């Protein structure tokens, strides 16, 4: 009877597991929708045809939604406890009939000033006109480290005749870890995500050491400004780090309840 | 938020109809087997007074 | 999962996507009477001032 | 075994199923009224991202 | 590309009408079994008591 | 603004058919548990009177 | 083919290859109306500016 008492009070506790999970979640399915449309804007904030004036509307537009995710990753709360602002940490829940049978669950922190939320960025010091095509050194070599621990060697053999925003679409296709594009004066620049890549990156090689880089600004999505074209493209890679790190956060959190679907099960019999 | 939070309400307030009217036939049925074990319990003081007087 | 009677999630989840189907309905109609996509900021800020300046 | 009335185990596996029943039908009327087989990671967490990527 | 992009999300993520109600009246089905063997099986205290009393 | 005022009095006045039929239906569905049980409640004494008077 | 209600690629074949025609009559009847194929370098670089110098 006292075992009868303790799974009466386990399959209770993973009941309230999933709802605090179910609540998190809900509320990330807004976050997503959130990235998405701001994705949307820095889109078409890149264009060229956009003028200085309607860059503004698209700032504020985003800076709103910015505003937006600070509020919901703030605000959601279960029971007066909140839950998306990082406050939570880990938490056990005991879903057994005896003590030490328990199971961790972990909500990192969705602002959008949290770390995983964006990367490092690092910027061509020197800008090329509309009339440069790569020469006779082509090499171009990213020396970093992925999160895992262990060092990747990432090499780009430009193809020479490509101007530099052909170069930047170049680096997106060879390699997925990082991401090319190219701002107003015609500077390329790199987005290295916080997820998948962890210590400076190492540029160097013919091409490398011609165009220049500097030190990595790291930036996140708080940090974006799509009032000039090199936010709005710099602004692209952001987000897709930001949805990377809350889809795969909400695939930790839809394991764990599908956890308790199969205990609270298993409890029953 | 609102339809999770009331979903987690329902799972510890509001009350499950399946095990409680199950329960409270249990209770129904201990109540018909009292009340008879109750009206063949006294009988043995009447067994015992027809033994002597 | 036991049967409710207070709380009927499966009513609120129907009713929430209702609200869902009613606005983009709402929303569509609108832009067939008038005939513009951005008849709003609401549609797109950057679309709508650049056609009203256009 | 015996006939009892303190437990009723035939009818808790009757409500068990019915928790089984219950919730099959509870994620179908989710995915009838959105029209998304997936709503949450509970489905498919792969398929979540994938699609969202999409 | 859109289109096509679009049409492989729907084999993923869209749900089956086709297949969705099927399941479900399986599952409005399998509940009214359910809760009909339940309502038959809380007798089985009241047989007890029958025997008795 | 007529319109917008129309609407915005709609936010507050006319009544949510999807939430109203449900709230009454949830009406009707306790009332008739609370009949029922009310119905089960009197027999108590009845069990009282059974017991052996 | 799963039946489903939020995508309906076989509309947007549809309008897709519209939008193929419509691109089709604007093009001819412009031609039509000015009398000139090359209104524009869109239609043949080539032949525009050997037409300019002729």
């Amino acid at each position: 009877t006292s075992q009868s008492r303790g799974l009466d009070m386990a399959v209770k506790n993973a009941n309230d597991g999933i709802s605090i999970a179910q609540t998190a979640e809900g509320a990330m399915n807004e976050t997503t929708n959130i990235l998405q449309r701001m994705r949307d804007l820095a889109l078409q904030s890149s264009n060229g045809s956009n003028s200085s004036s309607e860059r503004r509307a698209i700032q504020e537009e985003v800076s709103a939604l910015n505003d937006e995710l600070n509020r919901i990753a703030e605000t959601t709360s279960f029971g007066g406890n909140k839950l998306l602002n990082g406050s939570f940490g880990s938490k056990s829940f005991q879903i057994g009939a005896d003590s030490g049978e328990a199971v961790m669950l972990s909500m990192g922190s969705m602002r959008s000033d949290t770390q995983a939320m964006g990367g490092k960025s690092y910027r061509a010091q020197e800008g090329k006109a509309a009339d440069w095509r790569v020469g006779a050194a082509t090499d171009l070599t990213l020396s970093y480290t992925n999160k895992q621990g262990e060092a990747r060697e990432v090499t780009i053999n430009a193809k020479q005749g490509d101007d530099l925003e052909e170069l930047a679409t170049y680096i997106n296709g060879q390699t997925e870890d990082v991401k090319a594009s190219v701002g107003e004066d015609g500077k390329l620049q790199l987005f290295a995500s916080s997820q998948k890549v962890n210590g400076d990156v190492t540029i160097g090689g013919g091409l490398g050491g011609e165009i220049g880089f500097d030190a990595g600004r790291n930036v996140t999505v708080a940090d974006v400004n799509v009032s000039t074209v090199a936010g709005s493209q710099e602004a692209v890679s952001i987000l897709d780090g930001a949805l990377k790190a809350v889809d795969s956060q909400r695939a930790s959190l839809g394991a764990f309840q599908n956890r308790f679907g199969h205990a609270i099960s298993n409890l029953d019999n | 938020v609102n339809e999770n939070v009331n979903a987690s309400r329902s799972r510890i307030r509001d009350t499950d109809y399946a095990r409680e009217t199950t329960a409270m036939t249990k209770a129904q049925i201990l109540q018909q087997a009292s009340t008879s074990v109750l009206a063949q319990a006294k009988q043995s003081p009447s067994a015992a007074l027809s033994l002597l007087g | 999962m036991a049967i409710n009677v207070n709380t009927n999630v499966s009513a609120m989840t129907a009713q929430r996507y209702l609200n869902g189907a009613a606005d983009g309905m709402q929303k569509s109609m609108e832009r067939l009477s008038s005939g513009y996509k951005i008849n709003s900021a609401r549609d797109d800020a950057a679309g709508l001032q650049i056609s009203n300046r256009l």
